[PDB]
C-alpha cells in the first residue's frame, strides 16, 4: 500500500500577526513538499530530490492553492472562536490532513479529509466518503453546513482521482529512493546492574524504513516475558534507531539471543553477547 | 491512575487517564481483571465516540507480525466489519479510538486506555 | 481543548566513545500545542548551534520534532535536553545516558 | 498535488 | 427507565474519582434543574477544583449545561449550591449579571446565562 497525504496547520496569535500557516506533503511518510507562511514571499518548496523535476507551473499552482487554503483557515480560526465562545486573546490551533492510501492494484484503500481544533478531533469525512462524523455540537454546525452544501462530493473527487493519479506519478518520480531499505547495523551491549544481574540491550542503528521487530529469546523460545524497549527514533540523516533489553542472571548470557527483523534484511539476524 | 468510567447495557467501560504504550494498557487492564476494549459492532463504535474524552485511546485491536493480520484481544471476530487492509503497518500496529475516527497508531507511543468488562459473561 | 505533555528521548547518532566527535539527538513527541522551547545542554550550559526539524505532526494531531547538534562525549561531561511546554508547570530535563 | 479548501469553511 | 428513574414510575452518567455525574437531557430552567437533582437525592453540580473542571471539559457537551452556581441578589455575589466556598479560583466579577444570574458549563466555558432558559442539567453525587 502507498500514500500521498498533506498535513496542514494554522496557529493564531491575535494582536501579534496573521496566523502561522504550514502545509507538508508526504508520500509514504517521506516529506517532499512544504509551504511555510513565514517568509516575505512564501511559496511551496521541494523537500525531496525527486520532486525537483516538477516544472515551474506546478510550483506556482501549488503555491496559489496553499495561499487560497491559508485564507480559508484564517476565517476558520475566527469562526471557531464564536462557535466556542472564546476570547480573541488566546492562541488556537486548527489542523487538517487529507490524502489517499492506494493498494498495489491502484484501488483506493482509504481516503482522509479530517480536522482538529486545539489538539483534538473536530470533524472527519467518513470512509463512505459521503458523510461526516463531528466531535461535538459546534462541529455539528459545520457538518450540517457541509452536508447541505454537499462538500463531500468535491472532497471525494480529489481523493479518488487527483490524489490517486499523482501518488502514482510521485512513485515513479522517486522510484530510486522511496522504496529504499537500509538494513539495521545491530550489536549487543552488556550492562551489569546493582541488583546483581545483567541488562542485555539489543541495538539496531541506521536502518530505513522505521518499521522493525526486535525480540529476545531464551534458549530459542518465546521470551516475550516482559522485555524493555524504546520508541523507534530518528537521526539527522533520516535513518532510524531502536533497542530492546531484558535482565538476565550473571553467568548465563549466552543463553539469550536477539532476533532482528527488517524489510532490508533478506534473512533475520540473530545476535548473542558473544 | 485517575479513572473515568461507567456501564451502559451489558458492558462497563474504564478510561485509564494515564498515557501508556499499547502493551502498558493491555497489562493495566488484565491486572484489574478487565481486557483492553473490544468493540463489538457499529452501534457501539458510534456510542463510544460520543463519550471518548477528547483524545486518542488504545483499544484491544492490534497487528500480529507473524500472522500478518489484525486481531482483537480475545483472538475472536467482531460484528464490527473492518477491512484490515485499510491500515498499513507503516502507521503503526495498534488501534486508536478518537471522537471522530478509528485509526492505527504507533504501539510504542503513549495514549490513555479503554478497558472493558462484559456483565453478561 | 487538550494539552499533551512532550515525550523526550536523548541519544547519540553513533555508538559513543570518549573523545570521538558524534551527534547528540533530542527527539520530542506527542505534544500539543505546537508552541515549544527546546534547549540542548552541555554541563547545564546551552549548546549554541542547535538545529531542529521543521514543524510536523502525526495522524493523531500531536507534534514531534528532532533537535540535534555536534558533541564529543567524555567521561565526566553531561549532556541533556531541556524542554519548556505549556503542558508542564516547569521545564522538563532529560539527561543523556551512553547506555540508552 | 494537494487538496484545496476552495473556500468551504467550517 | 433511566439510571435515575425509580424502580416503579433521558440521562447519561459516569463516575470520576470520588464522584459521579448525571446529565439530565430534558432541558430545564436553572431552578428546574436544582429541583430535579434534589428529587433524585443528588445535587446540581458543584465544581470543587481546577482539576475536576479540566477533566469535565474533555467530556461535557459543546452545548452548555446548568451547574450549581448562581447569583444571590441580596448578597450581591455568586454562591455554589451548598452556599460553601470552592477550591476553584473563579473570578465571579468578570460576569455581567445583566446577561444572566445562573452559571452554565460548556466544553470551553463557564459562562453565565439567564436562569429562565432551559439547558441540560448536570447532577453530582459524592461517593462516601
Amino acid at each position: 500500500s502507498h500514500s500521498l497525504r498533506y498535513f496542514v496547520t494554522a496557529v493564531s496569535r491575535p494582536g501579534f500577526g496573521e496566523p502561522r500557516y504550514m502545509e507538508v506533503g508526504y508520500v509514504d511518510n517521506t516529506e517532499f513538499v512544504r509551504f511555510d507562511s513565514d517568509a516575505e514571499n512564501p511559496r511551496y518548496e521541494p523537500r525531496a530530490r525527486w520532486i525537483e523535476q516538477e516544472g515551474p507551473e506546478y510550483w506556482e499552482r501549488e503555491t496559489r492553492r496553499a495561499k487560497g487554503n491559508e485564507q480559508s483557515f484564517r476565517v476558520d480560526l475566527r469562526t471557531a472562536l464564536r462557535y466556542y465562545n472564546q476570547s480573541a486573546g488566546g492562541s488556537h490551533t486548527l489542523q487538517w490532513m487529507a490524502g489517499c492510501d492506494v493498494e498495489s492494484d491502484g484501488r483506493l484503500l482509504r481516503g482522509y479529509w479530517q480536522f482538529a481544533y486545539d489538539g483534538c478531533d473536530y470533524i472527519a469525512l467518513n470512509e463512505d466518503l459521503k458523510t461526516w462524523t463531528a466531535a461535538d455540537m459546534a462541529a455539528q454546525i459545520t457538518r450540517r453546513k457541509w452536508e447541505q452544501a454537499g462538500a463531500a462530493e468535491r472532497d471525494r473527487a480529489y481523493l479518488e482521482g487527483e490524489c490517486v493519479e499523482w501518488l502514482r506519478r510521485y512513485l515513479k518520480n522517486g522510484n530510486a529512493t522511496l522504496l529504499r531499505t537500509d538494513p539495521p547495523k545491530a550489536h549487543v551491549t552488556h550492562h551489569r546492574r546493582p541488583e546483581g544481574d545483567v541488562t542485555l540491550r539489543c541495538w539496531a542503528l541506521g536502518f530505513y524504513p522505521a518499521d522493525i521487530t526486535l525480540t529476545w529469546q531464551l534458549n530459542g523460545e518465546e521470551l516475550t516475558q516482559e522485555m524493555e524497549l524504546v520508541e523507534t527514533r530518528p537521526a539527522g540523516d533520516g535513518t532510524f534507531q531502536k533497542w530492546a533489553s531484558v535482565v538476565v542472571p550473571l553467568g548465563k548470557e549466552q543463553k539469550y539471543t536477539c532476533h532482528v527483523e527488517h524489510e532490508g534484511l533478506p534473512e533475520p539476524l540473530t545476535l548473542r553477547w558473544g | 491512575d485517575k479513572v473515568y468510567w461507567f456501564c451502559y447495557g451489558m458492558k462497563c467501560y474504564y478510561f485509564v487517564m494515564d498515557r501508556k504504550t499499547w502493551s502498558g494498557c493491555k497489562q493495566t487492564c488484565q491486572s484489574s481483571s478487565l481486557s483492553l476494549l473490544k468493540i463489538d459492532d457499529e452501534d457501539e463504535l458510534k456510542f463510544l465516540q460520543l463519550v471518548v474524552p477528547s483524545d486518542s485511546c488504545w483499544v484491544g485491536l492490534s497487528y500480529d507480525n507473524k500472522k500478518k493480520d489484525w486481531a482483537w484481544i480475545d483472538n475472536r471476530p467482531s460484528k464490527l466489519a473492518l477491512n484490515t487492509r485499510k491500515y498499513n503497518i507503516r502507521d503503526g500496529g495498534c488501534m486508536l479510538l478518537s471522537k471522530t475516527r478509528l485509526d492505527n497508531g504507533n504501539c510504542d507511543q503513549v495514549f490513555i486506555c479503554i478497558c472493558g468488562k462484559r456483565l453478561d459473561k | 481543548m487538550i494539552q499533551k505533555t512532550p515525550q523526550i528521548q536523548v541519544y547519540s547518532r553513533h555508538p559513543p566513545e570518549n573523545g570521538k566527535p558524534n551527534i547528540l539527538n533530542c527527539y520530542v513527541t506527542q505534544f500539543h500545542p505546537p508552541h515549544i522551547e527546546i534547549q540542548m545542554l552541555k554541563n547545564g550550559k546551552k549548546i549554541p548551534k542547535v538545529e531542529m526539524s521543521d514543524m510536523s505532526f502525526s495522524k493523531d494531531w500531536s507534534f514531534y520534532i528532532l533537535a540535534h547538534t555536534e558533541f564529543t562525549p567524555t567521561e565526566t561531561d553531561t549532556y541533556a535536553c531541556r524542554v519548556k511546554h505549556a503542558s508542564m508547570a516547569e521545564p522538563k530535563t532529560v539527561y543523556w545516558d551512553r547506555d540508552m | 498535488r494537494g487538496p484545496g479548501r476552495a473556500f468551504v469553511t467550517i
